C-alpha cells in the first residue's frame, strides 16, 4: 500500500502551511473589515487536521515498510495468487439495529433530559455493544 | 518456559509472530474458529443430533 | 432613586419589549397583551423566571434561562408600574425583597408542621388539580401544561398566585389571604425538599412510574434469573 | 413564476416513482453482464444482479 | 502471462434471480439482520429518496406561501420551521446517506472484494442514520414544533435563552446521529 | 510456500477511528482557547486558575501513563500467544484506570466545593466540558478492557482474540495522549 | 443416623413408600420460560405473608378522627380510620413502611408474572387439548388478580384511591336497567357508604384470596397430573417427557429461584417508593389531582374510558350513558380471551391431543394475533396514562387521545403485518441452514477468482458436496459455529494461572468422552422413536 500511504503527505504539508500562514496573517495583518488578533478556531482546527492526515500517513507508512509485495499491489498479478482464505466476515447480526435503538433511547433521554432515560440508554448501549462483541464466542449450552 | 495457549498456531520461529499489531497473515479478520482449522467437517463430528419429530394429526 | 430606576427600566424596555407590547405598553394585536395595570409582580414573575421575552407564539411560553438581572428586572418593573400600578412585590419588615421568610405564616428558622398541614389542604384544593399532588406538573388542553414547582423561589410562588400567568387563575389576597399563601409556600417547599423515607421516589408521578419500572425492568431481571437457572434448549 | 415551476418540479417525481416501482417487478430482463455494452469498470464483469459474494470469477 | 487448460465438463456459473420473484417473508428478517453491503446499499438509497420526498414537500409548502404577498395559510413560526427542516432533511438525510448508499453498493464491486471490511459496522451506520432521521423529524410532533433557526443553527439564536422548544434539542441529536 | 504479510485490517480500522476521535477533541480545545483569549483580555482567567491543584493532576497523570505501559505489556503477552500474562496485565490496567477516574471525580468534587462549576464562570464551563468528555472516554476505555477479558474468558484464545486485545490497547494509548495534551494546556501553561 | 426408625414409623403407618417414590422420580423439562409460572406463585406467597402482617395494624373503618401520630405534617387533620392506620403502619411501626412497600411491589410483580406466563402459554400453543381447563382457570386467575389489586389499593382511603372508588361507583350506576340497584347492593347505599371499606376489606383479605388459593391449587394439581409439555428436540416425542427429576435437581432449583424472587422483592421494598399515601392526603369528594391514574394492571380500563367517544343514547325518559360501550368493549375482550382455544379449534380444524409445543415462528397467525392484541393492550395502557405522557414528553393531550382512537385501529393492523412477515422470515432462515448448512463466515477465493463462503453441513452430503437437505423437525436449528462448539475454551485453570498439565489433559479427555456419550444417547433414543413408529 505504497501510493495510499504516500499521498497523505500532500494534504499534510498543505494544511500545515495554511495553518502557519493563517496564524501569522490573522495576528499581524490589518484590514478595515476585521479586527486584528490570532483566530484560535481556525488555528486549532487546521493544525489538528494536519495531525489527522499525519496520523494516517505515518501509520500506513510504518505498516507498508514491512508488508510483502502483495498481488493487489503488483502490476502483472495472476488471479490465482490470492487463492486461499481471504478472512472472516460476519454473515448476519441483530445487534447493529439493537445498538441504533439503544443510541436512540439515549438521545431522546438527552433531549428531554430525563435522568432515568440517560441511565437506561447508557446501560442499553454498553449491553448491546458487548453482545455485538461477544456474538461469535458465546458458549455451547452445557445441558 | 513461558506459556502458549493450546489453540495457538505453531509457526516458524524465524517468521516472528502469528499476528502483531501492524501485520497479519490474512487480508480480513482472523476467524474465531482458528485459522489452522479446515472446514467443512463431517456432520458426525459436529455433534448435532437432528431430531425426529412427529406430531399428532 | 426611583426616577433613575424608571429611566433604566424605560431604556431596557425600549430594546427588548417594545415590539409586542407597544411603546405606550398598550399591546400589539396578535403579538402581546396590554401591560397597563399588571404591576411590579407581573414583571418580576415573568422576567425573573425567564418567561419574557417570548420569542415565538405557541400554546404556552415556557420557563427558560433569564435574560435580565434581578436589578434590571426591578428597573423594568418600576417603569411598567408607572403605567397604571397593579399588585406589587412582597417586602419583609426590614425592606429586602422577601424570600425564605415566606415559608409559612409562623416561620422562625424552620418550617412548622401545622403550616404544612394547612397548606397541604389548601394546595390539594386550589392547586393540585393542575400541578399534581406535591407539584410535579400536569397536562392541560392543546399542548398547555402546569409546570413543575421545583424551579420557583418563594417570591415567584407568591407572584404567580397573585398575577395568574397565562392559563393560571388569579388568587387575590382577598381570595387566599397572605397567611394561606405563605402556608402554601411552606407546603411546596417542605415536599420539594424532604426525601421520601421509602427510598427512590421514581419522580413522584404516581402509579405509571412504578408500573413502567416493574412491568419492564423488574420482570426483565427475573426473566434473566430464569434464563440463568434454566435451559435455552 | 417561481412557484408555478416549483409545483411542476414537484410533479416530476411522479413518473420517477412509477418507473422504479413498475420496473422493479415487471421490467425488461437483463440477459447480459453489461446491458449498456461498453462498461468500463469491474462491476460489469459480473452478472446482473451479482451473487452474494459479488464475483463468480475475476478477469 | 499464463494460459489455463480447456478443462472438461465446463459450463458457466448459474445466474442469480432478478427482483420481483420474491416469496413472502424473504426480506423482513433479512433486512433486520443482514450484513450484505449491497442489500444495505439498496436500503440506504430507498431511505434517502423517501427523505427527499419529505424535504421537498416542505419546500413546496414554502413555495406555496411565497406565491402572494400576505400570509395565506402559514404563520411566521411555521415558515421558519419549514425552511429549517427542508434544509436539514435535504442535506443530512438525503444527501449524505445516498452518497454512502451508492458507495456501499458499487465500491466492493469496483475494487473486486466480496464484502466490505466491517460488515456489522456497516449495518450500524444504516440504522443509526435512520434513527437520526426519526429523531430530527420527531420535533414536528411537539405542539411548538420543529427547530426554526435555519440549518446553520447560528448563535446566540440557538441558545436556550433564545430558542427554548424541545425541537431545538431534537435537531441537535438528529444531526449528531447522522 | 508460506503466507505473505498483510496489513492488520482491524488495526487499520482502529487507527482511522482514533484519528477521527482526535478530531473530536480538536473542537473542545478550540472552545477552550477562544475562552482563554477572552479571559486574558481582562485578566480574569488567572483568578480562576488560582483554584487549580497541579500536584494532584500530575499524580493522576503518572497513574494513567503507568496504565498505558501496563496495557502494552499485555499486548506483548497477547502476541506471544499467552492468555495469562494478557489477562493479568489488563486487570492491572483496569485497576489503574479506575483509580484515574475516581481521582478525577474527587478533583471535580473538591473544585465544586469551593466555587468552580459549569455555571459559575466561563472557565468552569470550559474546564468541565473538556475534562468531562475526556473522563467519559476513559470510562469507555475501561469498559473495552473488561469486555476483552470476557471475550478471552469464554472464547478460545486464537489470533482473532489477540487482535481485539491489541486494538483496545491502541484505544488506551489514545486516551493517554489526549490526557497529556489536556494536562499540558489546562494545568501548566494555563 | 436415626432415620431408620423415622421412615419405619411413617411407612408402617401410611404405606407410604410407593407413592412418594412415584413423586420423587417425576420428570420436569427445564426450558427457561417454564420458570415463569413459578414467579407468579412465589409472588402470591409473599403477598399472603406480608398481607397477614398488615392486617395486624390496619383499622378498616370509615369513621372520621383527628389525626395524632408519627407523621406530623398531617397532625390536626380529620381523616378516616383507614387512612389513619395506614399512616401509622407507615410511620409508627418499626419496619412497617418496608412491609407495606413489599406488599405493593409483590402485587405488581404478581400481575405481570401472570401476564408473561399467559403469553408463554399462548405463543407456544400449550392451551391446546388436553389443557384448555388450565387456560380457563388461568384467565379467571388473572382477572381475579386485577380485581384484588384494585380492592387492595382502594383500602387506605387516600385521595387517589378514593377517586378510583368514585369512578367504579359511577360505572355501576350507569348500567341499565339494574345500575342503581346494583350500586345500592354493592355499596349498601349512596357513595361513599358506611359499609364500603368493610366490604372491600373482607373481599380483599378473605374471599378473593380464597378463590385465588383454591384456583391456584387446582391449577398446579392439574399441571402436575397432566405432565408438563415440552419443545421438539432430540428424542422428545408426544409420548414422553425429557428433563430432570424432582429429587434433587428441580426441587433445589425451585427453592433457589424462590430465594431469588423473595430477595428481589425485598430489595424493591427498600430502595424505591411505591405509594406515598402521606403525600396524597385523605379522601375528599371535591378534590382531585392531575395525573391521577390507577395501578398499571388497570390502566387499560382507564384508557378505554378515555378513547371511547361521547356516544350517548337518550330514549325519552331514559338514557344509556356513553360509558356503557366501554363496559361492552372490555367485556368483549375478556370473553374473547377466555374462549381462544375454542375459536382456534373452529378455524384450524385441529382437535388432536398435543404434548409437543410449537415454536411461535412456526404458527404465524396466532403469533400475529397475539402481538396485535398486545399492541391493542399497550395502546390502551398508554392512553390510560396519556396525560403523564404529554406532561413528560410534551405532546398535545388532544393528539394523545386521538392517537389512542386512531391507533387502536391502525396499530394492530400494522403489527399483524410486520409480525407475520418476520415470522415467515425466521421460518425461511431455518430452511436456509437445513438446506445449505451453517454459514461459517469464512470467505475463500478459488483459483478462477470466485469468492465462496464455506458452509458446514449439518447432515450427510451429496457426491457434489451439496448437502442432502434435512427435514424441519419443529426444533431449533443452530446458526453459527460457536453453537456447535468450535469456540470452546481449550485451556483449563483459574484467572491468574493454568492448572497443571496432568489435570488439564485428563479433564479434556473426560469432557470429549462425555460429549460423545450424551450425543449417542440422544441418537439411540431418536432411533428408538423412529422404530416405535415403524
Ligand atoms: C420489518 C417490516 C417487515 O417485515 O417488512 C417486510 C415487507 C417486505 O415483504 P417480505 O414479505 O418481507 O418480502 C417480500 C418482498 O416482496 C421482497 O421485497 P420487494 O420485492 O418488495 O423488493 C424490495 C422493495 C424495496 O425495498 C424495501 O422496501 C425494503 C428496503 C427499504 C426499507 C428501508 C427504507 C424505507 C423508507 C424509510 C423512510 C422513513 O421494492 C419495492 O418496494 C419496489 C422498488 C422501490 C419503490 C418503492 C419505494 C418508493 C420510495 C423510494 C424511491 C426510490 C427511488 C429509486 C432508488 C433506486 C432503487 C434501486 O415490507 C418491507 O420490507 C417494507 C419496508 C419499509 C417501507
Ligand atoms: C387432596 C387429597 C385427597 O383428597 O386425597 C385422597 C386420597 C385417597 O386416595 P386413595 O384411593 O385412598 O389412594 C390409595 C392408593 O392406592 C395408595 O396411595 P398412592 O400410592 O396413590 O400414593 C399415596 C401418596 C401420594 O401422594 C404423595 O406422595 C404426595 C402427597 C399428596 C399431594 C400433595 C399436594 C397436592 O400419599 C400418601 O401416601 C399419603 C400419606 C400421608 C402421610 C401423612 C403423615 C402424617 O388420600 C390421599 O391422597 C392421602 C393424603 C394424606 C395426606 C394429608 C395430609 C397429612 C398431613
Ligand atoms: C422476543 C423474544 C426473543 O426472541 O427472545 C429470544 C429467546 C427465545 O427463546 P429460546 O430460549 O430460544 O426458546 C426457543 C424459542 O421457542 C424460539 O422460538 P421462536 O424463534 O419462534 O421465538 C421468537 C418469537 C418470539 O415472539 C414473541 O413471543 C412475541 C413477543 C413480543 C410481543 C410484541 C412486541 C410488543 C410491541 C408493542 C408496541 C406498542 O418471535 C417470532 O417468532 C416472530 C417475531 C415476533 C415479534 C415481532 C415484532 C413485533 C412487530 C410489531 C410492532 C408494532 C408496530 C405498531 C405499533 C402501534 C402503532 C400505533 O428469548 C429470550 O431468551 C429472551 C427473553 C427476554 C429478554
Ligand atoms: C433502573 C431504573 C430505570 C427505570 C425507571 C422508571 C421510572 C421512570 C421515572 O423515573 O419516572 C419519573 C421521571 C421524572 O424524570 P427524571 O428522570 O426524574 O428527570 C427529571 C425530568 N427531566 O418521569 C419521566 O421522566 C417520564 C416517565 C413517564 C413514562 C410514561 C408515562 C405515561 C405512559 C405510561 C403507560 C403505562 C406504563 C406502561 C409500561 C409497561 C408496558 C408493558
Ligand atoms: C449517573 C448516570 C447519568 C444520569 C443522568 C445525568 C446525571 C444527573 C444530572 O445531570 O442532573 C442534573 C444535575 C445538575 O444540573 P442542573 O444544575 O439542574 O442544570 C440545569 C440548571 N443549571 O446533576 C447534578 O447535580 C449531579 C451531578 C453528578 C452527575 C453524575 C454524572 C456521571 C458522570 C460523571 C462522573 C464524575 C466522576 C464521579
Ligand atoms: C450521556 C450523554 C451526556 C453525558 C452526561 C451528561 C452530563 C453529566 C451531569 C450533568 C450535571 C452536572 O454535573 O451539573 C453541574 C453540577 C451541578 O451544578 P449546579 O446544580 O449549578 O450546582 C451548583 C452548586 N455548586 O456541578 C458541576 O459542575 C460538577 C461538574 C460536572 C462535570 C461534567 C461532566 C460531563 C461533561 C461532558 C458531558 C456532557 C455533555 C452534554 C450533555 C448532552
Ligand atoms: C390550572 C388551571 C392551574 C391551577 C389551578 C394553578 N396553576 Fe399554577 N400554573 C398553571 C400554569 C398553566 C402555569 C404556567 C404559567 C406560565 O406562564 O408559565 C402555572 C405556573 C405556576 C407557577 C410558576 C412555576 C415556575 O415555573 O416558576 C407557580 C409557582 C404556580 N403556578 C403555583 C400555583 C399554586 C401555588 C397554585 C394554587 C394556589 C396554582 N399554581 C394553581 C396552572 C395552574
Ligand atoms: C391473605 C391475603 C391478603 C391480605 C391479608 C392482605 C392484606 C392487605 C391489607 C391489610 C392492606 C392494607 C392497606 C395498606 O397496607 O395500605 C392491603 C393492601 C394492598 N393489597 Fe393486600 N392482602 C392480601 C392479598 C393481596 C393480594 C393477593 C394482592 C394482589 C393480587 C394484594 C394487593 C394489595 C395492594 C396493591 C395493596 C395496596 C398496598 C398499598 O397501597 O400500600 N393483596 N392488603
Ligand atoms: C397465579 C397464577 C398462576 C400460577 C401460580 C401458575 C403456575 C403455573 C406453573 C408453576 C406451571 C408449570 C410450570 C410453568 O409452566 O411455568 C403452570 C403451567 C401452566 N399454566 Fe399457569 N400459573 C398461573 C396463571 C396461569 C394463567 C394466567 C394461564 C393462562 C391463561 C395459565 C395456564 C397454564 C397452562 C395451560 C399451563 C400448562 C403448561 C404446560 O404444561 O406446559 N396459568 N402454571
Ligand atoms: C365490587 C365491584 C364490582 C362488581 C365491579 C365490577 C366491574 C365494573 C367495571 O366494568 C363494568 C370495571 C371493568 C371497571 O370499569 C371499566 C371499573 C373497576 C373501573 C376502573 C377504572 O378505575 C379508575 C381508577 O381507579 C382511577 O383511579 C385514580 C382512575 C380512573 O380513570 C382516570 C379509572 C377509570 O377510568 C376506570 C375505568
Ligand atoms: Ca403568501
Amino acid at each position: 500500500m505504497k501510493s495510499s500511504a504516500k499521498l497523505m503527505y500532500g494534504p499534510t504539508v498543505f494544511m500545515a502551511a495554511m495553518a502557519v500562514i493563517y496564524i501569522f496573517a490573522t495576528m499581524h495583518v490589518s484590514d478595515g473589515g476585521s479586527v486584528k488578533g490570532v483566530e484560535w478556531v481556525g488555528s486549532v482546527a487546521l493544525v489538528l487536521s494536519a495531525g489527522l492526515t499525519l496520523m494516517l500517513g505515518v501509520y500506513l507508512h510504518f505498516t507498508e515498510v514491512r508488508v510483502d509485495v502483495l498481488p493487489e499491489d503488483w502490476e502483472e498479478a495472476e488471479v490465482a495468487d490470492k487463492a486461499g482464505t481471504l478472512g472472516f466476515f460476519s454473515p448476519s447480526s441483530i445487534w447493529p439495529a439493537a445498538m441504533s435503538g439503544a443510541v436512540g433511547f439515549l438521545a431522546f433521554g438527552v433531549v428531554y433530559f430525563h435522568y432515568w432515560m440517560i441511565a437506561v440508554g447508557l446501560m442499553l448501549l454498553i449491553f448491546t455493544i458487548t453482545k455485538l462483541n461477544l456474538q461469535y464466542g458465546v458458549p455451547k449450552e452445557k445441558h | 518456559k513461558h506459556f502458549v495457549d493450546p489453540a495457538w498456531p505453531e509457526h516458524n520461529p524465524a517468521d516472528g509472530h502469528v499476528v502483531t499489531e501492524l501485520i497479519s497473515k490474512v487480508a480480513g479478520a482472523s476467524s474465531p474458529w482458528g485459522d489452522d482449522k479446515e472446514f467443512p467437517v463431517s456432520a458426525e463430528e459436529t455433534g448435532y443430533v437432528h431430531p425426529y419429530t412427529r406430531i399428532n394429526r | 432613586d426611583d426616577q433613575a430606576l424608571i429611566s433604566e427600566g424605560k431604556d431596557l424596555y425600549d430594546v427588548a419589549c417594545i415590539t409586542c407590547h407597544g411603546v405606550n405598553l398598550q399591546g400589539v394585536e396578535d403579538r402581546g397583551p396590554s401591560l397597563v395595570g399588571v404591576g411590579e409582580g407581573a414583571v418580576y414573575f415573568q422576567v425573573h423566571s425567564g418567561r419574557m421575552p417570548i420569542l415565538r407564539n405557541e400554546a404556552q411560553a415556557e420557563r427558560k434561562a433569564p435574560r435580565y438581572t434581578e436589578a434590571q428586572t426591578l428597573a423594568i418593573a418600576a417603569y411598567v408600574a408607572a403605567n397604571g400600578g397593579g399588585p406589587g412585590l412582597v417586602y419583609n419588615e426590614d425592606g429586602t425583597l422577601a424570600m425564605e421568610e415566606l415559608r409559612g405564616e409562623n416561620y422562625d428558622g424552620q418550617i412548622t408542621s401545622a403550616d404544612v398541614a394547612r397548606g397541604g389542604d389548601l394546595f390539594r384544593l386550589n392547586c393540585a388539580s393542575c400541578h399534581n399532588f406535591t407539584g410535579r406538573g400536569g397536562a392541560l388542553s392543546s399542548g398547555k401544561y402546569a409546570p413543575n414547582l421545583d424551579a420557583a423561589n418563594e417570591q415567584e410562588i407568591y407572584q404567580a398566585m397573585l398575577t395568574g400567568p397565562q392559563n393560571m387563575p388569579k388568587f387575590s389576597d382577598r381570595q387566599l389571604s397572605a397567611d394561606e399563601k405563605k402556608d402554601i409556600i411552606a407546603f411546596i417547599k417542605s415536599t420539594k425538599e424532604t426525601p421520601s423515607p421509602g427510598g427512590y421516589s421514581l419522580g413522584s408521578l404516581g402509579p405509571v412510574a412504578e408500573g413502567l419500572f416493574m412491568w419492564v425492568f423488574g420482570i426483565l431481571v427475573l426473566v434473566a434469573a430464569a434464563m440463568w437457572i434454566g435451559s435455552r434448549s | 413564476i417561481s412557484t408555478v415551476f416549483s409545483f411542476l418540479l414537484g410533479l416530476s417525481v411522479i413518473p420517477f416513482i412509477w418507473n422504479v416501482f413498475k420496473s422493479w417487478r415487471y421490467g425488461e430482463l437483463v440477459t447480459v453482464d453489461d446491458p449498456w455494452g461498453y462498461g468500463n469498470s469491474l462491476e460489469w464483469a459480473t452478472s446482473c444482479p451479482p451473487p452474494r459474494h459479488n464475483f463468480a470469477s475475476l478477469p | 502471462t499464463a494460459v489455463a487448460p480447456r478443462v472438461d465438463g465446463h459450463v458457466a456459473p448459474q445466474r442469480p434471480e432478478p427482483t420481483g420473484h420474491a416469496r413472502k417473508g424473504s426480506k423482513a428478517w433479512l433486512m433486520m439482520t443482514t450484513t450484505d453491503h449491497k442489500q444495505l446499499g439498496i436500503m440506504y438509497i430507498i431511505m434517502s429518496f423517501s427523505f427527499f420526498f419529505l424535504g421537498g414537500l416542505m419546500a413546496l409548502l414554502i413555495r406555496a406561501e411565497l406565491f402572494t404577498p400576505g400570509l395565506q395559510f402559514l404563520s411566521n413560526e411555521q415558515f421558519n420551521q419549514l425552511f429549517t427542516m427542508h434544509g436539514t432533511v435535504m442535506l443530512l438525510l438525503y444527501g449524505t446517506p445516498i452518497v454512502w448508499g451508492f458507495a456501499n453498493y458499487v465500491l466492493p464491486l469496483q475494487i473486486g472484494a466480496p464484502d466490505v471490511a466491517f460488515p456489522r459496522l456497516n449495518a450500524f451506520g444504516f440504522w443509526i442514520t435512520t434513527v437520526g432521521g426519526v429523531a430530527m423529524l420527531t420535533g414536528f410532533l411537539t405542539p411548538g414544533g420543529a427547530a426554526d433557526f435555519g440549518w446553520t443553527m447560528y448563535s446566540p439564536l440557538s441558545d436556550a435563552i433564545h430558542s427554548p422548544g424541545l425541537g431545538s434539542d431534537m435537531w441537535i441529536v438528529g444531526v449528531g446521529a447522522t | 510456500v508460506a503466507a505473505l504479510n498483510r496489513p492488520n485490517m482491524v488495526s487499520v480500522g482502529t487507527i482511522v477511528f482514533l484519528s477521527q476521535e482526535l478530531m473530536f477533541f480538536a473542537g473542545l480545545f478550540a472552545m477552550y482557547f477562544v475562552s482563554r483569549a477572552n479571559g486574558l483580555a481582562n485578566g480574569s482567567w488567572g483568578e480562576q486558575t488560582d483554584h487549580l491543584n497541579v500536584p494532584y493532576a500530575l499524580l493522576i497523570t503518572v497513574i494513567l501513563v503507568s496504565s498505558s505501559v501496563t496495557c502494552q505489556f499485555g499486548v506483548f503477552a497477547a502476541e506471544r500467544g499467552d492468555v495469562y500474562g494478557l489477562r493479568k496485565w489488563f486487570l492491572v490496567t483496569i485497576i489503574l484506570g479506575s483509580i484515574f477516574v475516581i481521582g478525577q471525580g474527587y478533583e471535580y468534587i473538591t473544585l465544586v466545593g469551593h466555587g468552580l462549576t459549569i455555571q459559575s464562570s466561563v472557565y468552569g464551563s470550559a474546564f468541565f466540558i473538556t475534562t468531562g468528555f475526556h473522563a467519559l472516554h476513559v470510562i469507555a476505555g475501561v469498559m473495552a478492557f473488561v469486555v476483552v477479558l470476557m471475550r478471552i474468558h469464554k472464547s478460545k484464545f486464537t489470533p482473532a482474540q489477540a487482535t481485539a486485545a491489541m486494538v483496545v490497547s491502541y484505544y488506551w494509548h489514545f486516551v493517554d495522549v489526549v490526557w497529556i495534551g489536556l494536562f499540558i494546556t489546562i494545568y501548566f501553561i494555563q | 443416623m436415626s432415620l431408620a426408625t423415622v421412615g419405619n414409623n411413617l411407612d408402617s403407618r401410611y404405606t407410604m413408600a410407593s407413592g412418594i417414590r412415584r413423586q420423587i422420580n417425576k420428570v420436569f423439562p427445564t426450558h427457561w420460560s417454564f420458570m415463569l409460572g413459578e414467579i407468579a406463585l412465589y409472588s402470591f406467597i409473599v403477598l399472603l405473608l406480608t398481607g397477614v402482617y398488615l392486617t395486624l395494624f390496619f383499622d378498616p373503618s370509615i369513621t372520621k378522627v383527628i389525626y395524632d401520630g408519627g407523621y406530623l405534617p398531617l397532625n390536626g387533620v380529620e381523616m378516616s380510620r383507614a387512612y389513619a392506620t395506614a399512616l401509622d403502619i407507615s410511620f409508627e411501626v418499626r419496619g412497617g413502611l418496608f412491609i407495606r412497600q413489599m406488599h405493593h411491589w409483590a402485587a405488581l410483580l404478581f400481575v405481570v408474572s401472570m401476564l408473561v406466563h399467559m403469553l408463554r402459554i399462548f405463543f407456544t400453543g400449550a392451551f391446546r387439548r388436553p389443557r384448555e381447563a388450565n387456560w380457563i382457570i388461568g384467565v379467571v386467575l388473572i382477572i381475579l388478580g386485577m380485581a384484588e389489586g384494585f380492592m387492595g389499593y382502594s383500602l387506605p382511603d387516600d385521595l387517589l384511591s378514593g377517586v378510583g372508588l368514585r369512578i367504579m361507583s359511577a360505572i355501576i350506576v350507569g348500567l341499565p336497567i339494574i345500575g342503581t340497584w346494583m350500586h345500592w347492593l354493592i355499596f349498601g347505599g349512596d357513595f361513599p357508604s358506611d359499609l364500603m371499606l368493610d366490604r372491600f376489606y373482607i373481599a380483599h383479605v378473605l374471599i378473593i384470596p380464597a378463590i385465588l388459593l383454591g384456583l391456584i391449587a387446582a391449577h398446579l394439581a392439574l399441571v402436575w397430573y397432566q405432565k408438563h409439555t415440552q419443545f421438539p428436540g432430540a428424542g422428545r416425542t408426544e409420548n414422553n417427557v425429557i428433563g430432570i427429576r424432582i429429587m434433587p435437581l428441580f426441587a433445589v432449583k425451585a427453592v433457589a429461584f424462590g430465594l431469588i424472587v423473595f430477595g428481589f422483592l425485598a430489595l424493591l421494598a427498600g430502595v424505591t417508593t411505591i405509594n406515598a399515601i402521606w403525600n396524597l392526603g385523605p379522601y375528599n369528594p371535591s378534590q382531585v389531582s392531575a395525573g391521577s391514574q390507577p395501578d398499571v394492571y388497570m390502566l387499560w380500563t382507564d384508557g378505554a374510558a378515555r378513547v371511547m367517544p361521547a356516544w350517548e343514547l337518550y330514549l325519552g325518559n331514559y338514557t344509556i350513558p356513553a360509558v356503557f360501550w366501554v363496559a361492552v368493549m372490555l367485556g368483549i375482550l375478556v370473553v374473547l380471551l377466555v374462549t381462544y382455544p375454542f375459536i382456534e379449534r373452529k378455524f384450524t380444524g385441529d382437535d388432536a391431543h398435543h404434548n409437543l409445543l410449537q415454536r411461535p415462528r412456526d404458527v404465524p397467525v396466532r403469533t400475529s394475533l397475539g402481538v396485535m392484541a398486545l399492541v391493542f393492550y399497550i395502546l390502551l395502557t398508554v392512553s390510560g396514562g396519556n396525560d403523564v405522557y404529554a406532561m413528560q414528553f410534551h405532546v398535545s393531550l388532544n393528539a394523545m387521545t386521538w392517537i389512542g382512537r386512531i391507533g387502536l385501529i391502525v396499530g394492530p393492523a400494522i403489527a399483524y403485518f410486520i409480525t407475520y412477515r418476520l415470522c415467515i422470515g425466521l421460518q425461511r432462515s431455518d430452511r436456509e441452514v437445513l438446506e445449505h448448512g451453517i454459514e461459517t463466515g469464512i470467505i475463500k477465493q478459488m483459483p478462477n477468482g470466485a469468492f465462496i463462503e464455506v458452509h458446514q453441513p449439518l447432515g450427510p452430503v451429496d457426491d457434489h458436496g451439496h448437502p442432502i437437505p434435512l427435514p424441519y423437525a419443529g426444533a431449533a436449528v443452530p446458526k453459527q459455529m460457536n453453537q456447535l462448539g468450535y469456540a470452546e475454551v481449550e485451556t483449563r485453570g483459574g484467572f491468574f494461572g493454568p492448572d497443571p498439565e496432568d489435570i488439564r489433559a485428563k479433564a479434556k479427555e473426560i469432557e470429549h468422552a462425555n460429549h460423545i456419550e450424551e450425543a449417542n444417547t440422544l441418537r439411540a433414543l431418536n432411533e428408538a422413536n423412529i422404530e416405535r413408529d415403524k
